[PDB]
RNA sequence: GGGCCUGACUGCGAGGCCUGCAAGCCGAGCAGGGGCGAAAGCCGGGCCUAGUGAACCGGUGGUCCCGUGUGGAAGGGCCAU
RNA sequence: UGGUGUUGGCUCUUGGUCGCGCCUGCGUAGGAUAGGUGGGAGCCUGUGAACCCCCGCCUCCGGGUGGGGGGGAGGCGCCGGUGAAAUACCACCCUGGCGCGGCUGGGGGCCUAACCCUCGGAUGGGGGGACAGCGCUUGGCGGGCAGUUUGACUGGGGCGGU
RNA sequence: GUAGGGAAACCGAGUCCGAACAGGGCGCGUCCGCGGCCGUGGACCCGAAACCGGGC
RNA sequence: GGGGGGAACCUGGGGAACUGAAACAUCUCAGUACCCAGAGGAGAGGAAAGAGAAAUCGACUCCCUGAGUAGCGGCGAGCGA
RNA sequence: UGGGGUAUCGCCAAGCGGUAAGGCACCGGAUUGUGAUUCCGGCUUUCCGAGGUUCGAAUCCUCGUACCCCAGCCA
């Protein structure tokens, strides 16, 4: 109705439960779909986002201040990986798939991070805000959504998760959607 | 299709309603067996007359009541009885009160629908009604001399 | 035969027999086995109607069929009588 | 028999074998981008003559092209098969 | 011979579709029958709850849901732990399911009033009856008829061969 | 008839295929009369068996 | 007021085959011959819901040209604005 | 030319996302004048095979192969 009407995000613990969830063109032919690393979200919303700088055990000294709290390096690897009681990530750059630490041994390990001589930079951001949601066989879409404060200044989903129209491969038609958790489930269109 | 119906129909209906129905049973059941009648551009501004040429006659029994209701729902009368004391000798049938007021006046009564149900005989004062829809509840003092 | 309000009537008309596939589909074209005359009638039917007092029925096609029970309408205002169906009929428009 | 290869080419073709027509056939060389050879050179399939079928009708790729008033289409044409 | 027209009422009856609503999903560990995935640290009870009884359906015979009565202030998750997946509760959506619903269909009964048969002449009464019949349309069985084809060489023609 | 190549758009003594400015393929009357031959028509002249229409 | 008749011409409603294709079915002959009906000295058709590309025209009918063009075509014979 | 269907133990073939079910075939064994039918046990496993999906797939999606049907044209 009319548009993005934040309204509806009108009852709980702090409104951080409306989401996103739509559906579409399930995984045609071999192809298919997965969300973006990190979408930024106009908010941002400071999230507990968990940067496991699986660096050599230097970037903790940058990079628990640019975008984060707290690091680990090569020892989440073999060290703390021996125990399942005590281990995100962005993999080693250049020749280094850290295949041995987070592949399978089921979570996070998809995209990796850019400072090679610091873990951080003289602008810090894009790292700490959010994260995705790939293409689960059935129901796809459920993105993460904003909180209650704000008006036409909500609505952070509606320009993002939204233009993230860039998997359509060749399917169909991906509409029926709405926003909301812990809460309901409104109608508006995109 | 289109059709005006008449003598109602359980299914559909009532006088005038307009309801359609597949051409088989209009032309083969209703239009034949006079039931209803074809619901043509011709009978249709027509049923507009019997809609208002009721509607507004009807409006006029309802405009000749409520207008001697605010000339006649408020005037009391006074009889000319004789007797003394309790009872009299001579109730006063409706007719009575009627020429005591048709020429006492001035006013026509219909001497049965006026409330007045069974003789009278006694006095005092009292209060009736009229008229089948909005009414008119108009008393009236029974005297002496 | 031949409706009497519409005046609708048999025409006539070929038969075409055609064989193989259309070049709109798999192509080579398409040919023509036979053909040969025939006729298309009118639907027409029967269509009693009380009226005046008498009958008088209709050879009028499906299509037309209205029409009859729509004249019946316009001649309510008429002095239609006389034992003639036959004449009723006729002037019946 | 072995090593590198794909000239089992694209543009073309002077000149002739054959010959009713239509077909069938051989061809030096020039230009393009190549292969093998040090080089001269050779390579436009097969030692060689049988292994086949005009047009019409369609289908798939391509493409400069036409496009029913104009724009775009439909449908056509040209090259290839 | 399907479809449609002339063709109309009434009830029962199943599909197929989309709406929506509630269920639905029992490998091995795990408080057990865990559907994916997302949010999520706090929700649910007087917008009257745990044991109990009555009652409907599913059954992997253990376990599951809704309705009502008694009753009276508790429950269940984060936790933990386990498992590849954790958890309340709020969504969006898969597999099969039913339930009222829109739009379509398939069949089955019964009716009269089209149509058809008919009845000492009938504005009718009986019988068939929405079928037949007839129009347009679909695919077929079809020498009953109809137009035509059934090559050349060839020590004559066919037969044989080419 | 004084323009021709090209499927065409199109250019023009050129032009078409072509990456080419290699080659190569195609590049200058009419109006009457008379005569021969040709075409469409019964087309030198007779001649079928037969087919079809409407009638007797 | 009609009915019936009239050499040819006219229009409408139906409508072949030989033949051609060097056989034969689409095709051609042909909407011709011929059946029937109506009309008249003619009949037909006629004042745009048109033509077609022209900033256009401006009933119909008929003759010449347009042109055997455009196109039609077992793209055959051949048919044709 | 479209679109289906399959092909798995040796013969034909069942066939849910967690697992290879049967009969028959042959083999051992009991009974058998002899002899079918019997009655047990096995016998046999890259499930066509190359990718991706998934915590794992005979069992589900793409792709390639063989053969089986349907339907369909044929200048
Ligand atoms: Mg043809
Ligand atoms: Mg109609
Ligand atoms: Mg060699
Ligand atoms: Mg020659
Ligand atoms: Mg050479
Ligand atoms: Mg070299
Ligand atoms: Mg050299
Ligand atoms: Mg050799
Ligand atoms: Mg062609
Ligand atoms: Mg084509
Ligand atoms: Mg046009
Ligand atoms: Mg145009
Ligand atoms: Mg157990
Ligand atoms: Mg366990
Ligand atoms: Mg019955
Ligand atoms: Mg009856
Ligand atoms: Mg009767
Ligand atoms: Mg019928
Ligand atoms: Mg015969
Ligand atoms: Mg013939
Ligand atoms: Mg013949
Ligand atoms: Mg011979
Ligand atoms: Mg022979
Ligand atoms: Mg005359
Ligand atoms: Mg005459
Ligand atoms: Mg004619
Ligand atoms: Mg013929
Ligand atoms: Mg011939
Ligand atoms: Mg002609
Ligand atoms: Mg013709
Ligand atoms: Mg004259
Ligand atoms: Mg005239
Ligand atoms: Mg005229
Ligand atoms: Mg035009
Ligand atoms: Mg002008
Ligand atoms: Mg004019
Ligand atoms: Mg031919
Ligand atoms: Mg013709
Ligand atoms: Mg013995
Ligand atoms: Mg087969």
């Amino acid at each position: 109705k009319v548009y993005t009407i934040d309204e509806a995000a009108r009852t709980a613990k702090f409104d951080e439960t409306v989401e996103v969830h739509a559906k579409l063109g399930i995984d045609p032919r071999r192809s298919d779909q997965n969300v973006r690393g990190t979408v930024s979200l106009p908010h941002g919303l400071g999230k507990q986002v968990r940067v496991l700088a699986i660096a050599k055990g230097e970037k903790i000294k940058e990079a628990e201040e640019a975008g984060a709290d707290y690091v680990g390096g090569e020892e989440i690897i073999q060290k703390i990986l021996d125990g399942w009681m005590d281990f995100v990530m962005g993999a080693v750059g250049s020749k280094l798939g850290r295949i041995l630490g987070p592949r399978g041994l089921n979570p996070k390990a998809g995209t990796v991070g850019f400072n090679i001589g610091e873990i951080i930079r003289e602008i810090k951001a894009g790292r700490i805000e959010f994260r995705n949601d790939k293409t689960g066989a059935i129901h796809a879409p459920v993105g993460k959504a904003s909180f209650p404060p704000e008006k036409l200044a909500d609505n952070i989903r509606a320009f993002i998760r939204a233009l993230e129209a860039h998997k359509p491969e060749g399917a169909k038609g991906t509409f029926l959607r709405s926003v909301y958790v812990t809460t309901t489930m409104g109608p508006s269109v995109r | 299709m289109k059709v005006i119906l008449l003598e109602p129909l359980e299914n559909l209906g009532d006088v005038g309603q307009v309801v359609d129905v597949k051409p088989g049973y209009a032309r083969n059941y209703l239009l034949p067996r006079g039931l209803a009648v074809l619901a043509t551009e011709s009978n249709l501004k027509a049923l507009e007359a019997r809609i208002r040429a009721q509607a507004k006659r009807l409006a006029e029994r309802k405009a000749e009541a409520e207008r001697l209701k605010e000339i006649l729902e408020n005037l009391t009368l006074t009889i000319p009885v004789r007797a003394g004391e309790t009872k009299i000798y001579g109730s006063v049938t409706a007719k009575d009160i009627a020429e005591a007021l048709s020429r006492q006046h001035g006013v026509t009564i219909d001497p049965k629908r006026l409330a007045l149900e069974k003789p009278i005989k006694e006095l005092g004062e009292y209060v009736l009604t009229y008229k089948p829809h909005p009414e008119v509840p108009i008393q009236l003092k029974v005297s002496v001399v | 035969k031949v409706c009497e309000i519409s005046g609708k009537r048999p025409i006539v008309a070929n038969s075409i027999q055609r064989r193989g596939k259309a070049k709109r589909e798999g192509g080579v074209g398409k040919k023509t086995t036979g053909i040969s005359k025939r006729r298309q009638y009118p639907n027409l039917q029967k269509v009693r109607v009380r009226v005046a007092g008498q009958e008088i029925t209709f050879r009028v096609a499906a299509s037309h069929i209205p029409k009859v029970y729509e004249l019946v309408e316009r001649a309510k205002g008429l002095k239609l009588e006389g034992l003639s169906p036959k004449e009723i009929k006729k002037e019946l428009l």
